[PDB]
């Protein structure tokens, strides 16, 4: 995350880090429920071998809230492809269920036509991550969150150099210098209403890092609603 | 701006239109109160709540 804040004691505790075989965090997650995450299809071919940190807020202490869960099933839409990122999207059953306490509770999944209506029609949204504070940096070790407005769908399609599908939004900044970054992918993009806050998206992609006439792009989770339903349940 | 278009209804949380008239409703672990319109939280950690 390229500008923003640190995330404080629970502001952000839905987010999920994977780690490589080396203990590395190198993408993102969003805590779903006890046994499932979400996260971006983009990021599993990022590592051999991972496991799922919750409650992380300081990846250089060992505090006790921290916790480490193994992988059972990695579901990896179908569709998914490289060349576009279109259908970026993976949910993760973990081995054994997350302990819910402070910094590690899920989001709540919205309903589809209301979160379309409502949430996205929000100013703006909140993405997290322990990504990279500048475009040529290394790994954060403090989570960050940063507020990014939503963007005009026209708008961001005029900016893109890339295909813009119906699978995809766009939010951030045209050029105010604060972004998702690399290592940020696959984490929670979420919208608060009334002191609630609903998984609207996912970290996907974007053509650097908060770069003049550009923004982010994220994954529309409200056009895999039912599909991460039907997930969760086998 | 009429029924869920104006102030979502006064729903927590999902807005409906059913019949002309508003139908509220809850995300998974929160259950609808008496007024109909107020999502309570069934158990500890309820989803999109911050910590503490
Ligand atoms: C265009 C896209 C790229 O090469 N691909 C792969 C193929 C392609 O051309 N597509 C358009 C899909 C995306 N790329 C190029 C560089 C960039 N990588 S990154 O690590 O700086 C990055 C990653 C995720 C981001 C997420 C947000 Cl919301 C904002 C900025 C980010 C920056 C990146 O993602
Ligand atoms: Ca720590």
């Amino acid at each position: 995350i390229v500008g923003g804040q640190e995330c404080k004691d629970g502001e952000c505790p839905w987010q999920a880090l994977l780690i490589n075989e080396e203990n590395e965090g190198f993408c993102g997650g969003t805590i779903l429920s006890e046994f499932y995450i979400l996260t971006a299809a983009h990021c599993l071919y990022q590592a051999k071998r991972f496991k799922v940190r919750v409650g992380d807020r300081n990846t250089e202490q060992e505090e006790g809230g921290e916790a480490v869960h193994e992988v059972e099933v990695v579901i990896k839409h179908n569709r998914f492809t490289k060349e576009t990122y279109d259908f970026d999207i993976a949910v993760l059953r973990l081995k054994t269920p997350i302990t819910f306490r402070m910094n590690v509770a899920p989001a709540c999944l919205p309903e589809r036509d209301w979160a379309e209506s409502t949430l996205m029609t929000q100013k703006t949204g909140i993405v997290s991550g322990f990504g990279r504070t500048h475009e040529k940096g290394r790994q954060s070790t403090r989570l960050k969150m940063l507020e990014v407005p939503y963007v005009d769908r026209n708008s961001c399609k005029l900016s893109s150099s890339f295909i813009i599908t119906q699978n995809m939004f766009c939010a951030g900044y045209d050029t105010k210098q604060e972004d998702a970054c690399q290592g940020d992918s696959g984490g929670p993009h979420v919208t608060r209403f009334k002191d609630t806050y609903f998984v609207t998206g996912i970290v996907s992609w974007g053509e650097g890092c908060a770069r003049k006439g550009k923004y982010g792009i994220y994954t529309k989770v409200t056009a895999f609603l039912k599909w991460i339903d039907r997930s969760m349940k086998t | 701006r009429k029924l869920c278009s104006l102030d979502n209804g006064d729903c927590d949380q999902f807005c409906h239109e059913e019949q002309n008239s508003v139908v509220c409703s809850c995300a998974r672990g929160y259950t609808l109160a008496d007024n109909g319109k107020a999502c309570i939280p069934t158990g500890p950690y309820p989803c999109g709540k911050q910590t503490l």
